[PDB]
């Protein structure tokens, strides 16, 4: 949607799909470091690491480097899925819980 | 209509073109311009 | 050949490792591929306190990255609305006009930010859907029924000190209905603006925005959201006579429970949470080498405590939410190719 | 001049308790159990009290 408050892909020297660059627009450590953690659980990305430019600009580069198979966007496009889950699921635990003490709270 | 604070009366008076610049009532030599009502805009940062 | 997967032990010239050893390739068999299943039965979370303006949920399960992720959406990225601009018609107090303007920008408002929206770029005027705005018009006077006397509120005292009490919305559209009458107001009755002397007089329009903490603290929801690693304190041997309250008294007092198990005096660790890390028995040079205190590897405390926007569960729930949003939007981003 | 609106390192609002202070130091309330009668645990927010000097009743004397 929008052309770069996202993604820009910087293909690397011979535009090898099993290592690309992404900038991410508009992002901080928050984004850059929960991401990193997610796509590092992947088995089939052999380097993963994040890195802000410059202070004054606000954009992150994340480097994957993957193995020789995949083109390296699909351990990205996992990555942020899986830690969209985990925000799910967090999200319910949490509800579930404040209302469990809420109702122990108001009962007694 | 406009007005100036005396320095120790704080007595308006209004001075215009052609006239000294002393105060009534007294007789001291400076006198503070007034604050009006005009809008200005500030910014909270 | 020992394995600790648990704690981050630590003495006192220095912690001992950085690592938690919970990621792929990591051991030989403890390997991860991210099990989704094992996240959802070894995660929980657990809160200690919820009064109004505080939260100390656990966490347990998770790891820094996340937990560091969420602690920074509530202090940078959680939205809330607050003065941006100040328009002054006169001000003869002592106060300045930019000083003043930069006073009523750090007072927050009750109005709950997800009820509106972001003005546009250069949308000065401001429209019923992304602006709230308040009037503070105060003027100071002596009260003709004073004797001679000199307290400042008995005498010289109309409005001598302007409050929050003072500021009155008015409603920009159609927010009288949609906000009742108390609803939209500042979250503090009494706090200090300015100070006045007969004949001075403050009057001006303040105008609220959406924003987030990032870009000024002034739209920050929350006084502090930080997180602390839950304590782990390890008696090695079993102290006793005398030691026991010497023990106790190099830890914050719960955290070393005296019990008396025969006529000897046993010390046991009955709350390790209520530690805060003083590493005073490190200066106790023969009670160094009993007890043992590192950290727990993955479980966390969190403690959140808005200003009064919104309540700190709802602001843990717009947290995640926010860091949900982030994910989805490089997701659509990226499915956009 | 005027009490801090909110702390600055932390952000917590201490412009409400300013007269609190002032009034559970006349009755007779040490420094410390005054701060802690007002909820500042932190000593971030206790210096913004402790520390402060009220200049606007100095300057509030010179005519208007
Ligand atoms: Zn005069
Ligand atoms: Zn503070």
């Amino acid at each position: 949607g929008e052309r770069k408050t996202a993604l820009e892909m910087v293909q690397a020297a011979g535009t090898d799909r099993h290592c690309v660059t992404f900038v991410l627009h508009e992002e901080d450590h928050t984004l850059g470091n929960s991401l990193r953690y997610m796509i590092m659980k992947n088995p089939e990305v052999e380097f993963c690491g994040y890195t802000t430019t410059h202070p004054s600009e606000s954009k992150i580069n994340l480097r994957i480097q993957t193995r020789g198979t995949l083109p390296a966007v699909e351990p990205f496009q996992r990555g942020l899925n899986e830690l969209m889950n985990v925000c799910q699921h967090v999200l319910d635990k949490f509800e579930a819980s404040i209302k469990d003490y809420k109702d122990q709270k108001a009962s007694r | 209509p406009m007005i100036y604070i005396c320095g120790e009366c704080h007595t308006e008076n209004e001075i215009k073109s052609r006239d000294p610049i002393r105060c009534r009532e007294c007789g001291y030599r400076i006198m503070y311009k007034k604050r009006t009502k005009r809008l200005v805009v500030f910014d909270a940062r | 050949v020992e394995e600790m997967r648990s704690r981050v032990v630590l003495g006192e010239f220095g912690v001992r490792n950085v690592h938690t050893t919970d990621f792929p390739g990591n051991y030989s068999g403890y390997d991860d591929a991210w099990d989704q299943d094992r996240f959802e039965k070894n995660f929980r979370v657990d809160v200690v306190h919820m009064d109004e303006n505080s939260l100390e949920f656990d966490m347990v399960g998770i790891d820094a990255a996340i937990a560091n992720a969420f602690r920074r959406i509530l202090l940078a990225e959680v939205p809330t609305m607050a003065v941006e601009k100040v328009l002054v018609y006169n001000n003869t107090s002592i106060v300045q006009d930019e000083i003043l303007a930069h006073r009523l920008g750090l007072i927050p408002i009750h109005a709950d930010p997800r009820l509106f929206e972001y003005r546009n770029q250069g949308d000065e005027e401001g429209t019923e859907i992304d602006t709230l705005q308040f009037r503070l018009q105060v003027r100071c006077t002596r009260n003709p029924h004073a004797a001679k006397d000199s307290s400042d509120p008995n005498e010289l005292y109309v409005n001598h000190k302007v409050y929050t009490r003072h500021m009155t919305w008015i409603p920009l559209g159609n927010q009288a209905d949609l906000f009742p009458e108390g609803t939209i107001r500042p979250v503090h009755d009494d706090i200090l603006i300015a100070q006045l002397r007969p004949g001075q007089e403050i009057d001006l329009l303040m105008h609220c925005v959406k924003g987030i903490g990032k870009d000024h603290a002034k739209f920050s929801p929350v006084a502090t959201a930080s997180y602390r690693l839950l304590p782990d304190i390890t008696l090695l041997e079993p102290v006793e006579g005398e030691a026991a309250e010497e023990l106790s008294r190099c830890f914050s007092p719960g955290v070393i429970e005296v019990q008396e198990v025969q006529g000897k005096k046993v010390a046991r660790v009955a709350n390790p949470r209520l530690d805060t890390f003083s590493r005073e028995i490190f200066r106790n040079e023969k009670l160094k080498k009993v007890v043992r205190l590192a950290r727990v590897r993955d479980h966390y405390i969190f403690s959140v405590e808005s200003t009064g926007v919104l309540p700190p569960d709802v602001l843990v729930s717009e947290a995640i939410k926010v860091l949900m949003g982030k994910c989805r939007r490089f997701l659509d981003e990226l499915d956009a190719v | 001049m005027i009490i801090p609106v909110r702390c600055f390192t932390c952000g917590k609002i201490v412009g409400n308790k300013w007269e609190a202070y002032l009034g559970l130091l006349q009755a007779e309330y040490t420094e410390g159990d005054a701060l802690d009668a007002l909820g500042l645990k932190r000593y971030c927010c206790r210096r913004m009290l402790l520390a402060h000097v009220d200049l606007i009743e100095k300057l509030l004397n010179y005519a208007p």
